[PDB]
């Protein structure tokens, strides 16, 4: 929830899932996701929910969305023989979601 | 003609990504949430890591910085300058002769202007 | 030298429209450094006085935008109006350029398209035009040093961008031997005055002229336009073959400044003569060079020797290793052990970075660099 | 009549005097007032004396004698007050022909924090030389030391009124806590010391001024004083571009000791607990009658032995050579920069005129050096 483009009462807005919520959320590239990001998705991905503190307004809205996430293996197509947790950059903890 | 994408440092990499895309342009500055499409031509540009790099060097990562927006790119032409003072000379020549005002003939072997033309010409068709 | 290839300055060139573009004008960019108090003040004085058209500046007293543009409230009418900035004046005659080497970042990204385009591009704001400035250059620079010192990269001891760096058509350098047996002699000019405390007999006795200079500057480029014909050509080419042997603007300098030459002497076709010291002047630079580089530097033994090594080592830590990773630690180890080319550990941590991202590498840790897999 | 006037005149103009109706605030007015107006007409911009003068001439020792007697108020520092002696003299300039000057003038640079009261100093000055003017830095607005167009009553209209610079030129201008006055100043005074040049595009000023003013610099070292682990200018704050202009810098320093210590305070218990410091025996100068004799000197305009310039030279290339054999860093300022030889012509230039010279003898010079070496190298103790 942010000061919205110049003058206006300021308007509280869900990142994709909340708007896929019981939709679809779709996208790719999570390697190039920042972090504060990332604290967002593994928090949905556990709770189902997402709760909101900032700025007065304190709440969890409830993200039902299913995950469908294109990645990229860490450089080379195929990294490694080696398992894919080591192919690619992702956390396990996430990934195991 | 968008030259030295280098100075793009890492601003624009994100630019490309509509551009390579749809060439919409997403604008939200709040004012409105707006995605402009576009269609335009990439001549496009930048410098070898090192000076020229690619000698030895394999060029991706001898270009390095166009990161994913790298695989967007469909034709490439390495250039690197070996003297043939056979052809260092050529060249030369060729300079001289325009450094020279006059005389210039270095008048192409079609007419520009007919060529501007033509170029409508060509559009029209649809093979 | 320096008054020389300033003197050319004022003639310099001839602008050339072609059919239509061609316009390369007769524009000369000098730059100049060296031990600071160098007068090196007093030179851009002089000029800014002669030139009509020219300005003055101050590094970092400058940014961008006061060259162009201002675009100010006009409040005179309560209007807003665009106000050229110092650029768009300087179209014509020359520029005058304290600090360079200070000037701000975001200032002399102007430059880059002012050299190269002789003209200028604002899009911003509410008018978007492309308007032409043409005009010379002269900046000033102090090395680091402030005395760049001996050795060292000369190159890099001036700091800018090579390639900015080479965008200047003449890149003077000035330096001090301590001829005893000079400072004697500037010791006698410059004690000079004295007397006269009023104003009398500065250079005398030595044959000056001084208004009739500026008329005489005034004509020449009023009536006369030269034309090198052929006979330069041949060795003119030699030369910058020589050079290469550096760059083609190098070229284009000489052929630009050479034409300043015989522009001077009131010449409407060029010796093949002439073009000599129209060489040797670049060659001062050189004979300046002696007491790019960012690449050669960067080549093994320098990165292509740095990176090559490195691989190397990885290679045999590997196979020593039956093929295990090698250690952040033994690499280090290893890599200043055979000692030499000194590969200090940050450099190293840079060159593997390099690599790894290069794909060149495979490797992880914090404290553990693992080996590579280069598959590139 | 219009045109004719600048800012920073001293004229005697001549005029009626006339007034003009007005008043303040209109509760504030009992009537009629007048608030007046002055009209301008017209505008006008060595005997028996040489004795008042020659009572301090034929004490001789005048250098040292009238160096004492230069704010004797403070304790310690000779070699200071000393410099500040020829600061006040200045000369001889000159013109080069075409002709281009030579300044022509002392900038004098005090280091050292936080106590010396070093501003005491100033505050001398100040007071005893004509058309000296003290300033601080946050303290002196750049717009004081520039000019304003600004409209002036009675006549008309839009006049530059200048300040600092502008208004003690010709005469010292004094500046405190040189380290606060930020950047724009920083700016105009790196350029006044092109002397005679202030110079203002802004908006309806196209006009140059000329600033004849000297420079004295107090500033405090970076905090909090002198890290002596730290580097000269690594201590110091400023750029050597202005440094390069300041001619003198003397940086004052301090380690305690006992035995001094115990003389300067001394000197703090008679005076204050005399009025009067110097006694048995020194006779410190009238500023006025010094003053006087200051005048007196000033008309000299000597002129240098070929000797002395050869000297000079050869001293010179000792100069720029140790200064340079030094090379990397502590110590330093180098370089000895022409200037350096340029300031120290003046300088004895100087020394030469408290001798009123024309003659300009060798010991003036190697006084003038003895005192370079003096200023600085204070970094050894």
């Amino acid at each position: 929830v942010r000061k919205d483009p110049i003058t206006k009462e300021w308007t509280l807005e869900g990142g994709a899932l909340v708007l896929a919520d019981k939709g679809v959320c779709l996208i790719d590239e999570f390697d190039k996701m920042n972090d504060q990001d990332r604290t967002s998705i593994h928090e949905a991905m556990e709770q189902q929910s997402i709760s909101i503190s900032k700025a007065g307004i304190v709440t969890t809205l409830q993200a039902r969305c299913s995950i469908i996430a294109a990645a990229n293996p860490n450089g080379g197509r195929y990294n490694s023989t080696l398992p894919l947790a080591q192919n690619v950059s992702l956390t396990e903890p996430i990934l195991s979601r | 003609c968008i030259d030295e994408f280098d100075k793009m440092d890492i601003s624009d990499q994100v630019a490309i990504h509509e551009a390579m895309e749809q060439q919409t342009i997403s604008i939200a500055k709040a004012g409105i949430h707006a995605t402009l499409n576009a269609r335009t031509s990439i001549l496009a540009a930048a410098n070898p890591v090192g000076g020229r790099y690619n000698r030895k060097l394999s060029l991706r990562g001898n270009l390095n910085m166009t990161a994913p927006i790298m695989s967007r790119f469909d034709l490439f032409f390495v250039i690197l300058d070996d003297c043939n003072e056979k052809i260092d000379t050529e060249l030369a020549s060729h300079i001289v002769d325009l450094h020279m005002k006059r005389d210039e003939a270095i008048e192409p072997p079609f007419s520009a202007e007919q060529l501007r033309r033509y170029i409508k010409y060509a559009r029209t068709f649809k093979p | 030298d320096v008054k020389k290839g300033i003197l050319l300055q004022l003639f310099g060139g001839t602008n050339k429209t072609f059919t239509k573009g061609g316009r390369y004008r007769g524009d000369i960019n000098i730059l100049l450094c060296g031990d600071p108090s160098t007068s090196k003040s007093q030179i851009l004085q002089y000029v800014h006085k002669i030139t009509p058209r020219g300005v003055y500046t101050s590094g970092k007293g400058s940014s961008a935008v006061g060259l162009t543009a201002y675009i100010t409230r006009d409040v005179d009418t309560k209007q807003l109006v665009l106000e050229s900035g110092a650029l768009v004046l300087s179209d014509g005659g020359v520029c005058c350029i304290d600090e360079f080497d200070k000037m701000s970042d975001s200032t002399r990204s102007v430059l880059h398209e002012v050299m190269e385009q002789q003209t200028i591009s604002i899009a911003k704001a509410g008018i978007i035009t492309t308007l032409n400035a043409r005009s010379s250059i002269l900046a000033s620079a102090n090395p680091i040093g402030s005395r760049y010192n001996p050795n060292l990269p000369v190159t890099e001891n001036i700091d800018l961008p090579p390639p900015l760096l080479s965008r200047f058509d003449l890149v003077y350098l000035v330096l001090d031997k301590v001829d005893e047996k000079n400072d004697r002699e500037l010791a006698k000019h410059l004690t000079n005055l004295y007397l006269e405390d009023k104003p009398e007999h500065i250079s005398q006795d030595d044959v000056l002229p001084v208004e009739f200079l500026t008329m005489y500057i005034s004509y020449a480029k009023e009536h006369i336009h030269p034309i090198i014909t052929e006979a330069a050509k041949t060795e003119l080419v030699r030369a910058y073959v020589g050079m290469r042997k550096a760059t083609t603007r190098q070229l284009e300098s000489m052929i630009r400044l050479a034409e300043a030459h015989a522009k001077m002497k009131l010449k409407n076709v060029v010796e093949l003569e002439d073009v000599q010291e129209a060489v040797r002047l670049i060659r001062s630079a050189i004979k300046d060079y002696a007491t790019m580089n960012l690449v050669q530097t960067g080549k093994s033994v320098i990165q292509r020797k740095l990176q090559e090594d490195l691989s190397r080592e990885i290679m045999n830590v590997l196979k020593d290793q039956a093929s295990d990773s090698m250690s952040f630690n033994e690499l280090i180890k290893q890599i200043n052990e055979h000692s030499q080319d000194r590969v200090e550990s940050s450099d190293i941590q840079e060159a593997l970075s390099r690599l790894q991202q290069e794909d060149k590498v495979i490797v992880l840790g914090e404290g553990v660099r693992r080996s590579v897999r280069l598959n590139n | 009549l219009v045109r004719s006037l600048s800012p920073g005149d001293i004229v005697d103009v001549t005029g009626i005097f006339l007034p003009a109706p007005y008043t303040g605030f209109k509760a504030l007015k009992a009537g009629l007032l007048t608030e007046t107006y002055l009209e301008a007409q017209f505008v006008r911009q060595t005997s028996d004396v040489e004795e008042r003068v020659m009572e301090l001439i034929t004490s001789g020792d005048v250098y040292n004698r009238l160096a004492k007697s230069i704010a004797p108020e403070i304790y310690g520092n000779l070699d200071v007050k000393k410099a500040l002696l020829l600061l006040l003299v200045g000369g001889v300039d000159k013109r080069v022909g075409d002709g281009m000057k030579i300044r022509g003038d002392i900038n004098v640079c005090l280091m050292g924090d936080p106590g010396v009261a070093k501003s005491q100093l100033l505050k001398a000055i100040c007071k005893i030389s004509p058309r000296g003017v003290y300033t601080t830095g946050k303290g002196s607005s750049g717009v004081g030391l520039t000019a304003a167009v600004m409209k002036d009553p009675v006549t008309d209209e839009m006049i530059l009124e200048g300040g600092a610079l502008v208004l003690a030129d010709n005469g010292i201008c004094c500046i405190d806590e040189f380290d606060k006055m930020d950047e724009s100043d920083r700016t105009a005074i790196h350029e006044v010391m092109e002397q005679q040049t202030i110079s203002i595009s802004k908006a309806g000023i196209n006009t140059t001024l000329n600033a004849r003013t000297s420079i004295l610099a107090a500033a405090n070292p970076l905090y909090g004083r002198y890290n002596p682990r730290l580097s000269p200018l690594d201590n110091i704050n400023l750029p050597a571009a202005l440094l390069s202009r300041f001619d003198i810098l003397f940086l004052m320093l301090d380690i305690p000791s006992r035995d001094d210590d115990e003389k300067l305070a001394e000197h703090v218990t008679y005076v204050h607990m005399h009025n009067k410091q110097p006694d048995l025996d020194f006779t410190p100068v009238e500023p006025s009658k010094m003053r006087e004799y200051i005048a007196y000197a000033k008309t000299k305009r000597p002129v240098m032995s070929e000797a002395v310039n050869d000297y000079v030279v050869q001293a010179y290339i000792r100069l720029r050579q140790d200064s340079k054999r030094e090379m990397d860093s502590k110590f330093s300022f180098g370089q000895a920069t022409p200037r350096t030889l340029l300031g120290i012509i003046r300088l004895s230039q100087a020394l030469a005129k408290l001798r009123l010279a024309d003659m300009v003898d060798i010991d003036d010079v190697e006084e003038a050096l003895r005192l370079v070496r003096v200023s600085k190298e204070s970094l050894y103790q």
